[PDB]
């Protein structure tokens, strides 16, 4: 009798464990499903920014090529203006 | 200092997209980055019927790379130019694809627009009723042209620019 | 042995049942977390595709200027180059 219900209750609660163990393995998929979503939200957002970064400095590395050879070559005209404007006192002495 | 307009070209290369927006804006200073970072973006003020507006186009060489954010100018397209060479054969095919390509990202309330292009050499492999089929297959206007005589190039964009502001109207 | 043993394990039993639900009324909640991510970094990873073109778009902005007022100044020395060549092509004569 008491012996008897003892012998059931751990039975019962034999269960209940057995039910909890398994709404664990659950709730555990769950999470480490979920978490490759939100993984994938960042994976994403991050390619996106590499880009970006990427495409900021080459693209501003790029400009100041240019940049860089247009005054280059304004340099060379300023010079050789320079020897003009003084051939043009050689020409007014 | 207006009213703003996102504008872009769609296309393969060969196709001239590039030449078409030279020569669609008046600027020799302006450089080009389209041959080294693979995009290039252009304002240009224009105007028809009383309209001070500002257009913003893009041109891409599609290449994988920055294909993240190239992507994400069809998402803002006010309206998109799908373009193909008529000299080529193989740039003809592709449009429905293109095509189908834009309808998945362009938030499809997008003025599409075919065009037929580098009609100058007469290799012209297409026919001007040919164009006007897909664009009438996929309900969008068409037009032609050839950066080798400024004709049509401005229409090319003067066209976009009242279908868009009327359909901003309607509103 | 018996009677013992069993009064013994279902006490252990008894324990093991208060872990196994504790753990699970905390996985729950975990869920819960782990969901708040996902939902702000898939937000995120669109604020982001968004905004990129108004980004990449006043880099390109500044980008062209650069090279453009670098290679108007350059066009105006060239200019003045051919006008001192025009001075001192008089001067000559």
């Amino acid at each position: 009798s008491n012996y008897n219900q003892l012998k059931e209750d751990y039975n019962t609660l034999k269960r209940e464990l057995s039910d909890r163990d398994d709404e664990v393995k659950r709730l555990r998929e769950d999470i480490a499903k979920e978490n490759e979503l939100r993984t994938k939200a960042e994976e994403e957002a991050d390619k996106l920014n590499k880009e970006v970064e990427d495409l900021t400095a080459s693209l501003f590395d790029e400009a100041n090529n240019m940049v860089a050879d247009a005054r280059k070559e304004k340099y060379a005209i300023e010079i050789l203006n320079k020897r003009l404007t003084e051939q043009l006192r050689e020409k007014d002495t | 200092g207006s009213s703003i307009m996102k504008i872009l070209l769609i296309g393969d290369s060969g196709v001239g997209k590039s030449c078409l927006l030279v020569r669609f804006v008046e600027d020799k200073f302006n450089p080009s980055f389209i041959t080294t970072i693979g995009i290039d973006f252009k304002i240009k003020t224009v105007d028809i019927n009383g309209k001070k507006v500002k257009l913003q186009l893009w041109d891409t060489a599609g290449q994988e790379r920055f294909r993240t954010i190239t992507t994400a100018y069809y998402r803002g397209a006010m309206g998109i130019i799908l373009v193909y060479d008529v000299t080529d054969e193989r740039t003809f095919t592709n449009i429905k694809q293109w095509f189908k390509t834009v309808n998945e990202h362009a938030n499809d309330e997008a003025q599409l627009l075919l065009v037929g292009n580098k009609s100058d050499m007469e290799t012209r492999v297409v026919t001007a009723d040919q164009g006007e089929a897909l664009a009438k297959e996929l309900g969008i206007p068409f037009i032609e042209s050839s950066a080798k005589n400024d004709d049509n190039v401005n229409e090319i964009f003067f066209t976009l620019a009242k279908l868009i502001q009327e359909k901003i109207d309607s509103n």
